C-alpha cells in the first residue's frame, strides 16, 4: 500500500528526530538546586542567565516593576505584624493609620505604587519604632533585601521608574510550579532546576529527580541565630543541616555530585559584629566578631555527619563572586562527568 | 464554643453516616459470589514493545479507536502510537519534560499533558502544534482526561479537581473538598460523575455539572495513586502505596473488597479493569502488573515484561489489549 | 476563619448522610449479574479467535 509505504516513512522520520534529540539529551546535565526558602536558589538562577544567557534588557527590567512593588509591600506587611507580636510601639500617632492602610493591601493584585501608600510606607520605615522593629528580625521572617528596596523607596516611587539589574537580582518571583532554567556553556547544556516553590508533597515528585548529576545545597550563613519556636528551639541553620543529611543519605543522590553553597557570606559579616555564634552554638571556640572563624565552624559543622562534598562560600548577589565559584564548580561537574 | 458545637456535630453526622452504612451491610461480595467459577489462569503474551522514549515513562492513554495510544516520558517527548504496526504517528516535543499525566480526547483530535509546571498543555492534532495552556492549578497536574474536544477535567498536587472550558482558558467549576494532593481521576462511563484519589487517603465522587462532592470513601490511611470505573458505573477501585487494590461500591456507599498479597508490598501506580469488570489489573513499583479475579478476589495471573516500575496501563474500548508503560521506557501490549 | 471551614464540613456531612443506600447482597448480585452478562464480550477474559484478534494477525 502507498498509504503503508508513507506510514512507515513517517515513523522512520520520527525515530530520526529522536535519535538526534536523544543525542542532545546526553549533552545536557541537570543542576538540582536545593535549600530552604531564603537561602538564594532564585537569585543563583539569575545569575546564571546573566552570566551565561540572555541577561536582563529593559523590556525584562519593565516586566518585573510591578514585583518589586510587591516585594515592598510584603516586607512592611510583615514589620507591622512583628510589631503587634513583639509589642513593639510607634513614636508617630499617623502610623496607626498607616500601618492599617498597609496591613489591608492585597499583594498579589499590586500593580502600581501609588502617592497615597509610598507616603504611608515612608512614614512607616522612619518610625523608630519599626527601625527597632527591624533590628529583630532574627525573630521574625522578612526578606534580607527589604531594607534594601525601602531605603531606595524614592527612586522606585519615581515615575518613569525602571528596575536596575540589583533589583531584579532581589526581587521575588512567586512561583508554585518547578523553575527550570537552560543555558549553553562549552557544548554542554546545563539545565538548573530548583523545586522550592512547590507546596506539595515531595513524596509524590521526588523520583523525577533520581540520578541528576549535581545537587547544588544552598545554605544561609546568616542563619545561625535564629531557632524554630516551633521544633523545640531547633536552631535555622540545624533544620537546613538536617535537610542536606536526608538529601545526601537519599538511595538515588548516591551518584550525584554534591556542591554546598555557604551563601550570605556578606550578611555573615555584618552580623557576626553583634551577633554571637557561641551563644547558638556553645561548641565554637574561635574568636567573637570574626566572620572567617565564623564560616569556617558553619562548614565544618554542616559537613559533620564516603560521598565527597565540595563547598565553596558565596555571595548570590554579586555577579562577579557568583561568576568566579562558577567557573570552579563547573570545571569540577564537568570533570566527574 | 461556637466552634466546638459544630467540631460535635460534625462528629454526631460521621457517626449517622457510620450507622447508615453498617445498616446496609447484610452480606459480603465474596459470600454473593462464593459459588461462582474462578477465572483460572489469566496468561497474556507480550504482543508488542513499543520502544522509543528515552527515559521514564509516567504515563499512557488509549484512543478511543483501540489502536492508537499517547504515552509521556520525562524525555519530554510524547508519543502516538499505531499499536497494531508499531508505526510512530506523531512524537511531540514538549517545554516541560517533568510530565506526570497525558489524555487522548475521544474525537482523537487532541491530546493533553502537564505536570511539575502546574498547567494542561492541549496538542491540535490536525493542525502539531499546542492550542492551549491551561493555567490556574497551583500545584503539580497528576491527571487529566477529555470530556470532549472543548472540556477537560484535572486533577491537581493543589489539592483540587477542575473542570475547564478550553476555549476560554478557565476553570468552569473547581471540585475543592480533597485535604492532600489528588493524584488520580476517573470519569463515570455516562461523564455524569467522577471520582478522585488523593493523598488524604480519600476517595471522592463528585457531580459534574453540579459542583459538588457527592460521598467519601476512606482508603486505610494509605496515598490513592490510581482510580478507576467499574463499566457499568455503580462502583470504582483504588490502587495505594499499601499494595493494595480496593473495590468501592456507591449505592451500597461503602468499600466491597480488597485485593492484595502479604508478600507484595510495594506501591500500586495504575488500576484498570477489563471490559466486563470481571479482571481488575494493576500496575506495582516491583516492576509486574497483578491480574486479580474482582468478584472472587484471588489473583489470576501476572504481566511480567518490565525491568523497573509499571508506572501506567490502559486496556482498550474494545476490551482487545492491555498496555502497560514502564520507567524501563518501553510500552508493552498484551492479550 | 474556622467557624466558616467547620459549618462547611458539617453542610458536606449532612449531604453525604442523607443519600438513599442499597443493601450491599443487592449492590454485589448487581455486580456478579454485569460481569456474567458481558464475560462472551471480554477478550482478556474469554479469549477471541485469532482471526479477530488485530494483534495476532499477520496483517500487521
Ligand atoms: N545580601 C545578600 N542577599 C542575598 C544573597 N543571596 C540571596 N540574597 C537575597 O535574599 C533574598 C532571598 O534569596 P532567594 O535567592 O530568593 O532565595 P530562595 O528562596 O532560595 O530562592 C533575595 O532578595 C535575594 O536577592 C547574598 O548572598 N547576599
Ligand atoms: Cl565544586
Ligand atoms: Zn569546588
Amino acid at each position: 500500500s502507498a498509504e503503508d509505504k508513507a506510514a512507515v516513512e513517517r515513523s522512520k522520520m520520527i525515530d530520526r528526530n529522536l535519535r538526534e534529540d536523544g543525542e542532545k539529551a546526553r549533552r545536557e546535565l541537570k543542576l538540582l538546586l536545593l535549600g530552604t526558602g531564603e537561602s538564594g536558589k532564585s537569585t543563583f538562577i539569575k545569575q546564571m542567565r546573566i552570566i551565561h544567557g540572555a541577561g536582563y534588557s529593559e523590556e525584562d527590567k519593565r516586566g518585573f516593576t510591578k514585583l518589586v512593588y510587591q516585594n515592598i509591600f510584603t516586607a512592611m506587611q510583615a514589620m507591622i505584624r512583628a510589631m503587634e507580636t513583639l509589642k513593639i510601639l510607634y513614636k508617630y500617632e499617623q502610623n496607626k493609620a498607616n500601618a492599617l492602610l498597609i496591613r489591608e493591601v492585597d499583594v498579589e493584585k499590586v500593580t502600581t505604587f501609588e502617592h497615597q501608600y509610598v507616603s504611608a510606607i515612608k512614614t512607616l520605615w522612619e518610625d523608630p519604632g519599626i527601625q527597632e522593629c527591624y533590628d529583630r528580625r532574627r525573630e521574625y521572617q522578612l526578606s534580607d533585601s527589604a531594607k534594601y528596596y525601602l531605603t531606595d523607596v524614592d527612586r522606585i516611587a519615581t515615575l518613569g521608574y525602571l528596575p536596575t539589574q540589583q533589583d531584579v537580582l532581589r526581587v521575588r518571583v512567586p512561583t508554585t510550579g518547578i523553575i527550570e532554567y537552560p543555558f549553553d556553556l562549552e557544548n554542554i547544556i546545563f539545565r538548573m532546576v530548583d523545586v522550592g516553590g512547590q507546596r506539595s508533597e515531595r513524596r509524590k515528585w521526588i523520583h523525577c529527580f533520581e540520578n541528576v548529576t549535581s545537587i547544588m545545597f544552598l545554605v544561609a550563613l546568616s542563619e545561625y541565630d535564629q531557632v524554630l519556636v516551633e521544633s523545640d528551639n531547633e536552631n535555622r541553620m540545624e533544620e537546613s543541616k538536617a535537610l542536606f543529611r536526608t538529601i545526601i543519605t537519599y538511595p538515588w543522590f548516591q551518584n550525584s555530585s554534591v556542591i554546598l553553597f555557604l551563601n550570605k557570606k556578606d550578611l555573615l559579616e555584618d552580623k557576626i559584629l553583634y551577633s554571637h555564634l557561641v551563644d547558638y552554638f556553645p561548641e565554637f571556640d574561635g574568636p567573637q566578631r570574626d566572620a572567617q572563624a565564623a564560616r569556617e565552624f558553619i562548614l565544618k559543622m554542616f559537613v559533620d555527619l564516603d560521598k565527597i562534598i565540595y563547598s565553596h562560600f558565596t555571595c548570590a548577589t554579586d555577579t562577579e563572586n557568583i561568576r568566579f565559584v562558577f567557573a570552579a564548580v563547573k570545571d569540577t561537574i564537568l570533570q566527574l562527568n | 464554643s461556637e466552634l466546638d458545637q459544630l467540631r460535635q456535630e460534625a462528629e454526631q453526622l460521621k457517626n449517622q453516616i457510620r450507622d447508615a452504612r453498617k445498616a446496609c451491610a447484610d452480606a459480603t461480595l465474596s459470600q454473593i459470589t462464593n459459588n461462582i467459577d474462578p477465572v483460572g489462569r489469566i496468561q497474556m503474551r507480550t504482543r508488542r514493545t513499543l520502544r522509543g522514549h528515552l527515559a521514564k515513562i509516567y504515563a499512557m492513554h488509549w484512543g478511543t479507536d483501540s489502536r492508537l495510544l499517547v504515552s509521556a516520558s520525562q524525555d519530554g517527548k510524547l508519543i502516538i502510537w499505531d499499536s497494531y504496526t508499531t508505526n510512530k504517528v506523531h512524537a511531540i516535543p514538549l517545554r516541560s519534560s517533568w510530565v506526570m499525566t497525558c489524555a487522548y480526547a475521544p474525537s482523537g483530535n487532541y491530546v493533553a499533558c502537564g505536570g511539575l509546571d502546574n498547567i494542561c498543555s492541549i496538542y491540535n492534532l490536525k493542525t502539531v502544534r499546542v492550542s492551549r495552556e491551561l493555567a490556574g492549578h497551583t500545584g503539580y497536574l497528576s491527571c487529566c482526561r477529555f470530556l470532549d474536544d472543548n472540556q477537560i477535567v484535572t486533577s491537581s498536587g493543589d489539592t483540587t479537581c477542575a473542570l475547564w472550558d478550553i476555549e476560554t482558558g478557565q476553570q468552569t467549576t473547581t471540585f475543592t473538598g480533597h485535604t492532600g494532593d489528588v493524584m488520580s481521576l476517573s470519569l463515570a462511563p455516562d461523564t455524569r460523575l467522577f471520582v478522585s484519589g488523593a493523598c488524604d487517603a480519600s476517595a471522592k465522587l463528585w457531580d459534574v455539572r453540579e459542583g459538588m462532592c457527592r460521598q467519601t470513601f476512606t482508603g486505610h490511611e494509605s496515598d490513592i495513586n490510581a482510580i478507576c470505573f467499574f463499566p457499568n458505573g455503580n462502583a470504582f477501585a483504588t490502587g495505594s502505596d499499601d499494595a493494595t487494590c480496593r473495590l468501592f461500591d456507591l449505592r451500597a456507599d461503602q468499600e466491597l473488597m480488597t485485593y492484595s498479597h502479604d508478600n507484595i508490598i510495594c506501591g500500586i501506580t495504575s488500576v484498570s479493569f477489563s471490559k466486563s469488570g470481571r479482571l481488575l489489573l494493576a500496575g506495582y513499583d516491583d516492576f509486574n502488573c497483578n491480574v486479580w479475579d474482582a468478584l472472587k478476589a484471588d489473583r489470576a495471573g501476572v504481566l511480567a515484561g518490565h525491568d523497573n516500575r509499571v508506572s501506567c496501563l490502559g486496556v482498550t474500548d474494545d476490551g482487545m489489549a492491555v498496555a502497560t508503560g514502564s520507567w524501563d521506557s518501553f510500552l508493552k501490549i498484551w492479550n | 476563619a474556622s467557624i466558616a471551614q467547620a459549618r462547611k464540613l458539617v453542610e458536606q456531612l449532612k449531604m453525604e448522610a442523607n443519600i438513599d443506600r442499597i443493601k450491599v447482597s443487592k449492590a454485589a448480585a448487581d455486580l456478579m449479574a454485569y460481569c456474567e452478562a458481558h464475560a462472551k464480550e471480554d477478550p482478556l477474559l474469554t479469549p477471541v479467535p485469532a482471526s479477530e484478534n488485530p494483534f495476532r494477525e499477520k496483517k500487521f
